[PDB]
């Protein structure tokens, strides 16, 4: 597609988020499972690390675990089975 | 007799799903409303609601 | 008129009024 | 507003029908309301048709039948006695229409006279059986729908509109009398009671900003007394200054001091400003108003507000509530504007927050627990046997402090049982126009304020004069009320003056003109009564010989439009704009009193659900059909956590409450109270709801 | 997707989130001194607390909430004041107009919940209704009558194309749209005159494209002229790059086609995109447009008078009838009904045909922005008859114009109606609701379950039934009710092929293949057919009307269709004894 | 539905909720309406045992 | 190719309204440069206002003086349209005494060296013969308009009155272009600006400050290569 | 007084010739009173040379087409009207080209004189076939901004020659927009986003600081009234 620059919330664009997985409801518990684990990862990076892994692509300065997972998801770096 | 209950004659529908000794399912949409749990539609069916998600493999491996 | 301290306010209206205005609070 | 909530007939109440059960027959202008209500003034909420209004001219009978005037005509000559009649003998009788050509002794002139029947109906009746006629048009209306200029050009609603917002306006500092307006506004004003007016006639001895001392024709003198910035109930002021000299002469019945919303005697409720009718880029797109900054620079909406606090310290049962300045553990710094009792001392400003009076009650022993038993332990202060429960200023007022009034038992005054000491605070603060606040005209054209510009980014007139207003133009045409705009081209003649050249006989649309208004300085104030008012003849006229501004240059054309230029990019605009003077009111729904916030605060007794309402912190409903409208997008998360850990899951509110400033994962949710609270109410009915497992 | 939020309000909302963070930064040493600060609003917590906003959606919801797409997820900012700025599209799906209305404002705390209101709640991926499918951010009445002005074609205006010679050229060619606005900042081209300009960057119409280039255009670099307005070229710039070019005059309707034709082929970012530069330039030219309204541009026509007299007489004669006694009391209220009725109708007539064509009422009208012709007949021209409070026409009528200003007695008659009818609209929200709240309660265990019932069975659809000369006429009613849903069996015209095989979504393209074979009826498939146990199927419910694509499996199709339903009351008047 | 089976009340149901929709100009798709006039006609009546 | 440069000359009118005018302009430039010029003038021009005033009894803006006729916030509106014009940029002090019947205008007040007061014919307040005023203002230099600076954010006393000040010494600017447009296409501009001040600097003067400001603006961008 | 926040300046190069000019943080106001100047500045005050007048022979009156080549007239008088030429003497100067045969006529065919140079050889003009004979006489000279068509002032003197409009400018589209950005502790400040596109004769950096520099003496001529009056100055950087 061509497009302006997205900026803000809607970047990735979700026309080519919405090719990785079937649909939306997969996509909204896609993005939040992984946040959880990006939340469990830098609350306990000062321990000892567990299967918890994450992030995969480098974040900005303050940037949200949900921003990181959507980023990771369009950059093609998890995969889901589903139920 | 938990969606019957809320919607009209309150009095009437409890008084015959006594007698009957009815037993709810809590399958409906408005009776999962009502005990606070996941509604079954949406993002809160099964096919959606355990989704495994991991690393892929070569993603893993190069960080 | 009638109203003794009254600014000049002219009036537009072609009628004469045969009844003044009751007092509002009877 | 004082004024129109007397002479007002709800007819709910004790005896009368209730809200929910009556019928849509009862709420209809029947059509012997004729001179005894007003068809227009209704409240628009749940209540139409339920509560009217009085009209101007009716009475009320000794049993309660509510009268009215009319004069008798004696075979076809109008005469000057006044009958009043009610509805059974109006419907008997045949009555004619107020704007009928009398031939200068009482005779009609045209051979048919339009009537009103028995029925209701209206026919053409000849000039023989017409035996009653009105005593003048306007007999319908009401008080507070006398003040519309231009009245029969606006639609029904927009009137109603109109008469219902022009009892919310509010008092300004100023209060400027209104270019164009009808001749309801001195009477209403003198007979509201909020102007001070002379008993008897004399000289004025001497006037403060206190007193008037009026030296009567005989000997007595007599001092009137102000109100001095005393509160309404509302929370608005009620200042009355006075407008007399030290050496004039007044007679009975002259105003001499105005009031809230006076101006010189006559009523005022708003201010002149100078209006355009065109679309803005779009910060005026449906109903929204763009200001200018000269508004907020030199005053003009601004208007002042008297809160009050009240707090009062009485003798619980283990002990005596304190007002003192004595308070437990705080700081010092806070301490500074109390005096050396208690209370602030008049002046100083507070904030959201601050301390207003220092009241601290008993507390006793109770247990502490061990942790603040080690603290207190180590830095070695005492228990503090008594708790702290001061009044503080609730959230979002500030303001200076105005004066405070204190009753006390030691001075015999009547508290009622148990309280010792009350003790009432006044704070009053000055509020200036803002985006939110919402303004509105006189023929029901509200709005909120999209944008303040600056005043170098408005639309100027070829002058240099930038305009003040810019109303929408999409909002007129559709809405059926161009008196606004009829209002607006009479407003710029009234303030530009007018000479209508009477050098080669008077023109023929000024032939039915009145004398002396040929001619008018700037600044002249006209008036248009209600239904016999200006034409649209008179207005082409008048819009047609204005007189120049300071140089030769006549800035508005014969349409009423001007070539207004562009205070942003330069250029003029394409095409001429819709200018004049418009009288538009600041009404009392305030940006301030309706905005709040709640992260969390104080939750209910029987259900834990939170509390509701701005005078507590209170949480938005969240209701049936927003549910619906969760469940029809598909967000089943989002549900959840709005029903359960922010109602109702006691031991789910502080676990996310930790969680979220601990920086981790929001915890599952669990049972909501209220279905415990159901299924206990169930049992206690004689019903076994068990809940199974598997 | 942003909404504006007063500092105050985000404050108070955003406290936990802020206290920790001003923890974090050791602007604080704990939790209370961090709650001391925020309440006493020391100036750090401005700093912190756009830092915890960034990216952080909330709900804004407006009571009542009729339909799904009264709750949208819009993205803060914080603003100066004390008034939440909401978009001015977004009105349309609120039903919000600012004279006072208020809206409230949640918050999504979990990351479910934050997913849910950045993918599903979205304000920019919500754009058509459910409804429907019509779009809901379409431009409405102020960008409307802007971008109708800009562009419509005015004949004779300055610097028109004209091909006079013999002695000099043309002189209305241009050689760039660049060249063409420069000629306009100067004094010599109207924006709306026709010109000959030679367009490089936008796409050529079918038929122009297929004459020149043929088949593959590659119009980011080839050339061609086009004899359109300039206007026309600067509202074709904003539409995407690989977009037609439309050149028409943008009624309403012709916005809301191209709008829906974008959402249908393009992805719904670009749709957004589009649909936000078409509101930049519809409030810049609606500015400069030059809609005002006097006591001028009211027109009375200059007949009225004499339609007035023609049509007393009748009446005078209808009312001497029945004082002659040929006639009862109920015959002459009808007799004098219709002629007034008629003489309303013949004061309209001669009122449009008066009004010209570049009158700011009128064009208000035209565009499609605002109002209808009834209400600018009654400002100038005839109110017409009048209602009662049992409901019948008295037949008097009130024959002055609100710009002429009505009498004593037309007014107090006019009352009746306006009351009955602020009752009437008070009553009917009430009854929709309780509609809307039995609707929802039935169909409330219709959810879609599956993929496919796999069934044979399915309704059957009028589609475009025969004309009697002989040829095909479309069935008006076709948008409704043969448009997005599945096929269920094959489409063969009078022994012959497939047309469109069993499956199809049966869309726009299909519809018009069908109808150039020649055939009159499909067998479709529906949720009356629908074989599974438990919940209507997928492929029997055919396309959401929301998105464009197939329905998903875990979707509420039981309360959109029951709000969809009772959304449009309160604009459903009875009459004027079934 | 007595006369005419259960296809024919559908189609009569469908056609007269909408022509008071097109009257004033109001635009739902069939099925939305066909959703609801599906859970009418769920139930039977017990005639015999 | 138009080689002659554009010039400005100034006609006076009255003594606070001049009306310059510069030719010959491009075409479409005059409304631009006379716009450009308008909205620099109307905003950020500096001059000097009164900021806070303290009299002598009352503690408050919402109170009345024994004896005068207008109250306490009466005498701050009327107190907001005084037109005074400081020399250093420190915040003075000036005084105002005055005892028995008669009439307060603001010649009365004796202002320190420095500052001065330009209308000696304003009304402020009347006294009758119990009444007594002593207030004493406080002048600063600024621009703009700036709201009422609080006590609180200040150090101030009980006594201090904070006034909104409006520093502003420019009250009209208009202009008027004359094209001529020529078949010979050699066309230029004719703007004809007109500024009025409010009797503290002259209209040269406001130009001249709003010249200056133009052209240490732009010569940022003149400063690129 | 002092400003107490300078402006900054900062390109961004999207093409060879066109850019993206932000200026920030402007106080508040400002952002249109220099961005109207600025744009209208560039536009329409700098110098540069374009084509005015040509004459084909062959064709005096007969507009329609010329024999032996593939166009017409309109075509060919838009191909030579975006030709981008270059001058230094301000008489109007005579050009020529005279191409033989079948072939394509290119911009880099012209006969430059003494002075100008044509800044794109590459630019199709004509397209002849089967023996056409081109011989087209172009007159150059230079001016600002655009200017329509000078009709005929000699008439008698030049019959076949058909004048063209002129686009002096080098600059060809500059547009605008203020934005509000950081008004949290200043009280709304301002952001202006030029964006200037420019044909091929300079750079847009080149043209931003010449429109900088006749407006820095067109506001120099007011300053010049009376120098010791107090503005706003910015100072040191
Ligand atoms: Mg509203
Ligand atoms: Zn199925």
């Amino acid at each position: 597609g061509g497009y302006d620059t997205p900026l803000g919330i809607t970047n990735p664009p979700i026309d080519e988020l919405l090719d990785r997985v079937s649909s939306k409801y997969a996509l909204v518990i896609y993005a939040a499972k992984r946040a959880r684990q990006i939340n469990d990862y830098y609350n306990q990076l000062g321990e000892g690390i567990l299967e918890y892994v994450g992030p995969l692509v480098e974040p900005g300065l303050q940037e949200k675990p949900l921003s990181i997972a959507l980023r990771e998801i369009h950059a093609d770096l998890l995969e889901h089975t589903e139920g | 007799w938990l969606s019957a209950a809320s919607f009209q004659e309150t009095t009437r529908v409890l008084t015959d799903a006594a007698i009957n000794c009815r037993s709810d399912k809590l399958n409906g949409l408005k009776e999962n409303v009502i005990i606070g749990k996941l509604i079954p539609a949406g993002t809160g069916i099964n096919r959606y609601r355990n989704i495994a998600v991991q690393p892929t493999e070569e993603a893993r491996a190069a960080a | 008129n009638s109203v003794p301290g009254a600014p000049n306010r002219v009036s537009f209206a072609k009628l004469r009024e045969p009844l003044e205005v009751p007092g509002l609070l009877d | 507003s004082g004024l129109t909530h007397k002479r007002r007939l709800s007819a709910l109440g004790p005896g009368g029908l209730s809200r929910e059960r009556a019928g849509l027959e009862v709420r209809d202008v029947h059509p012997s309301h004729y001179g005894r209500m007003c068809p227009i003034e209704t409240p628009e909420g749940p209540n139409i048709g339920l509560i009217g209004s009085l009209s101007v001219y009716a009475r009320v009978n000794p049993f309660g039948f509510i009268e009215t005037p009319y004069r008798k005509v004696v075979d076809g000559v109008v005469s000057d006695e006044i009958v009043y009649l009610t509805a059974d003998e109006e419907d008997r009788h045949v009555v004619a229409q107020a704007n009928s050509p009398i031939d200068a002794d009482g005779r009609f002139v045209e051979p048919r006279v339009l009537v009103r029947r028995k029925a209701g109906e209206v026919e053409y009746v000849p000039s023989s059986e017409v035996d009653y006629m009105d005593v003048s048009p306007r007999q319908m209306v009401s008080v507070a729908t006398a003040m519309i200029p231009f009245l029969e050009h606006d639609d029904a609603n927009r009137a109603l509109m109109g008469a219902n917002m022009q009892r919310q306006a509010v008092p300004l500092v100023r209060s400027e009398a209104p270019l164009v307006g009808t001749g309801m506004e001195l009477r209403a004003a003198i007979d509201a009671g909020d102007v001070v007016v002379a008993e008897e006639s004399g000289v004025i001895e001497e006037v403060s900003a206190d007193y008037i001392t009026v030296m009567h024709d005989n000997g007595t003198r007599r001092t009137y007394r102000m109100r001095k910035f005393a509160r309404s109930n509302h929370g608005t002021c009620a200042n009355q200054c006075p407008i007399v000299d030290a050496g004039d002469r007044v007679e009975a019945g002259q105003v001499i001091a105005d009031g809230p919303c006076t101006d010189d005697g006559e009523m005022a409720l708003g201010k002149n400003l100078l209006v355009a009718i065109m679309p803005w880029e779009g910060h005026n797109y449906e109903d929204a108003i763009i200001l200018s900054n000269r508004l907020v620079e030199e005053d003009v909406l601004t208007s002042i507000h008297i809160e009050e606090h009240e707090i009062d310290a009485r003798d619980t049962k283990l002990g005596a509530e304190e007002i003192t300045r004595d308070i437990p553990n705080i700081s010092d710094e806070v301490l500074a504007d109390l005096d050396e009792r208690g209370i602030v001392r008049i002046g100083a400003e507070v904030r959201d927050g601050d301390i207003l009076v220092g009241k601290v009650t008993p507390k006793g022993e109770t247990e502490l627990t061990p942790e603040e038993r080690l603290l207190r332990a180590i830095f070695g202060e005492k228990a503090r046997e008594v708790r702290d429960t001061s009044l503080k200023v609730p959230h979002g007022e500030s303001g200076k402090v105005i004066g405070i009034r204190v009753f006390s038992r030691e001075d015999e005054d009547e508290l009622p049982a148990g309280v010792n000491e009350l003790v009432r605070v006044y704070v009053a603060q000055k509020r200036k126009i803002s985006d939110g606040d919402k303004l509105a005209g006189r023929h029901g054209n509200k709005g909120v304020i999209g944008k303040i510009l600056p005043v170098e980014d408005m639309p100027f007139l070829a002058d240099g004069t930038p305009v003040d207003i810019i109303l929408n133009t999409h909002g007129v045409p559709r809405r059926m009320n161009i008196g606004q705009i009829l209002e607006t081209h009479l407003g710029w003649c009234a303030h530009s003056g007018w000479k209508v050249d009477a050098a080669k006989g008077v023109p023929d649309w000024a032939a039915r003109l009145p004398d002396e208004l040929l001619e008018a300085q700037p600044n002249a104030i006209v008036s248009t009564p209600v239904f016999d008012g200006a034409q649209e003849a008179e207005l082409q006229g008048l819009l047609s010989c204005t007189l120049p501004n300071r140089d030769g240059d006549v800035l508005v054309d014969a349409d009423g439009k001007a070539m207004l230029f562009d205070g942003r990019s330069g250029e003029p605009f394409p095409y001429p704009v819709t200018v004049g003077y418009m009288y538009i009111m600041k009404l009392h729904h305030l940006v301030d009193d309706k905005i709040h916030a709640r992260s969390t605060g104080p939750y209910s007794m029987i259900t834990q659900q939170p509390l509701g309402g701005k005078a507590q912190f209170g949480g938005q409903r969240f209701g049936e059909m927003e549910c619906w409208a969760m469940q029809a997008y598909g967000a089943a998360y989002t549900l959840q956590e709005l029903l359960t850990i922010k109602s109702d899951d006691t031991v789910g509110r502080v676990k996310v409450y930790e969680a979220i400033v601990k920086g981790e994962n929001i915890p599952e949710p669990g049972i909501p109270e209220s279905f415990k609270v159901l299924l206990k109410e169930l049992q206690s009915l004689c019903l076994n709801v068990e809940v199974l497992s598997s | 997707h942003q909404c504006g939020l007063p500092k105050l309000m985000a404050l108070e909302l955003f406290k936990p989130f802020v206290m920790k963070r001003l923890v974090d930064l050791n602007h604080a040493q704990n939790i209370k001194s961090a709650k001391r600060m925020v309440e006493r609003q020391r100036p750090q917590v401005w700093d912190v607390l756009e830092e915890v906003i960034a990216e952080h959606p909330v709900l804004l919801n407006r009571a009542p909430t009729l339909h799904r797409l009264g709750i949208q997820a819009f993205e803060p900012m914080l603003v100066e004041g004390k008034a939440i700025q909401l978009h001015p599209l977004v009105c349309e799906a609120f039903n919000a107009d600012f004279d006072g209305d208020q809206m409230a404002v949640h918050l999504p705390l979990s990351a479910e919940a934050q997913a849910e209101a950045r993918i599903l709640m979205l304000s920019s991926n919500n754009i058509l209704s459910p409804a429907s499918g019509r779009p809901l951010a379409m431009p409405r009445l102020d960008m409307v009558t802007g971008l109708y002005y800009l562009t419509t074609e005015v004949p004779g205006d300055t610097g028109e194309y004209q091909p006079a010679s013999g002695d000099h050229p043309e002189t209305g060619v241009y050689s760039s749209p660049a060249e063409a606005i420069m000629a306009a900042d100067r004094g010599v081209l109207s924006v709306r005159a026709k010109i000959k300009v030679r367009l490089t960057q936008l796409r050529p119409p079918v038929e122009i494209e297929a004459e020149l280039f043929g088949h593959s255009g590659w119009q980011p670099g080839d050339a061609w002229m086009a004899e359109t307005t300039l206007g026309r070229v600067m509202f074709n710039e904003l539409l995407p790059l690989g977009y037609p070019f439309v050149n028409k005059q943008m009624h309403k309707k012709v916005q809301a086609a191209i709008i829906n034709d974008l959402a249908e082929r393009y992805p719904m970012i670009v749709v957004a995109q589009t649909v936000d530069k078409l509101k930049d330039a519809g409030f810049y030219w609606a500015t400069r447009s030059g809609v005002t309204v006097s006591m001028a541009d009211v027109l009375v026509p200059p007949r009225k008078k004499e339609i007035l007299d023609h049509y007393e007489e009748r009446a005078d004669k209808v009312e001497k009838q029945f004082q002659r006694g040929a006639l009862n009391h109920d015959e002459r209220n009808e007799a004098l009904v219709e002629i007034w009725k008629e003489a309303t109708d013949e004061v309209g007539q001669a009122l449009r045909e008066h009004y010209p064509d570049d009158n700011p009422i009128i064009t208000i009208v035209d565009s499609g922005a605002t109002g209808n012709f009834t209400q600018t007949r009654t400002l100038a021209g005839m109110k017409g008859l009048v209602t009662n409070p049992k409901g019948e026409f008295i037949p008097r009528p009130v024959k002055s114009s609100f710009r002429e200003g009505l009498t004593v007695l037309e007014y107090f008659i006019n009352t009746h109606g306006a009351r009955k009818g602020l009752a009437d609209t008070a009553l009917r929200t009430a009854d929709s609701g309780y509609l809307t709240r039995r609707l929802v309660d039935v169909s409330q265990d219709v959810i879609v379950r599956e993929h496919d019932c796999q069934t044979e069975r399915g309704i059957v659809v009028e589609l475009a039934e025969r004309a009697p000369d002989g040829t095909l006429i479309r069935d008006p009613y076709i948008e409704t009710s043969a448009y997005a849903r599945t096929l269920g069996t094959d489409a063969v015209d009078e022994a012959g092929n497939v047309i469109v095989e069993r499956g199809q979504d049966l869309g726009d393209p299909e519809i018009d293949a069908l109808l150039a074979a020649g055939i009159t009826q499909v067998k479709v498939r529906s949720v009356l057919t629908c074989a599974t146990s438990t919940g209507v199927c997928a492929t029997c419910y055919g396309r959401s009307m929301a998105t464009g694509k197939l329905v998903d499996i875990g979707e509420a199709v039981g309360i959109v269709a029951a709000q969809s339903i009772g959304e449009p009351g309160t604009q459903l008047t009875m009459r004027t004894d079934i | 539905l007595r006369v005419q089976g259960p296809r024919e009340v559908q189609i009569h149901l469908v056609r007269e909720v909408q022509e008071v929709y097109r009257a004033q100009g109001v635009s739902i798709h069939d099925k939305h309406i066909e959703v609801i006039v599906r859970q009418m006609l769920r139930r039977v009546t017990i005639i015999d045992s | 190719l138009i080689s002659q440069r554009p010039t400005l000359s100034e006609d006076v009118l009255t003594d606070n309204r001049s009306q310059f005018v510069i030719e010959p302009l491009e075409p479409g430039f005059g409304y631009t440069l006379g716009n450009s010029l308008r909205r620099t003038l109307l905003s950020s021009i500096p001059g000097a206002a009164v900021t806070s005033i303290r009299i002598d009894g009352v503690l408050h803006e919402f109170t009345t003086v024994p004896g005068v006729k207008e109250d306490v916030t009466e005498i701050i509106l009327n107190l907001k349209s005084l037109v005074v014009s400081s020399e250093e940029d420190e915040p003075v002090t000036m005084y105002l005494r005055k005892q028995g019947p008669g009439e307060v205008t603001a010649g009365d007040i004796v202002p320190p060296a420095g500052v001065t007061v330009h209308n000696p014919g304003m009304h402020i307040a009347t006294l009758n013969d119990k009444g007594k005023l002593e207030v004493e203002l406080v002048v600063e230099r600024g621009r703009g308009y700036v709201p009422a600076v609080q006590n609180r954010a200040s150090g101030a006393e009980i006594g201090r009155i904070p006034v909104d000040s409006i520093y502003s010494p420019v009250l009209k600017v208009t202009y008027k272009v004359d094209a001529t447009r020529v078949e010979q296409r050699t066309d230029f501009d004719k703007l004809i600006l007109d500024v009025e001040t409010k009797n503290s600097i002259s209209p040269r003067d406001a130009l001249a400050s709003a010249g200056k400001t133009l052209v240490e603006l732009f010569g940022l961008a003149r400063e690129l290569n």
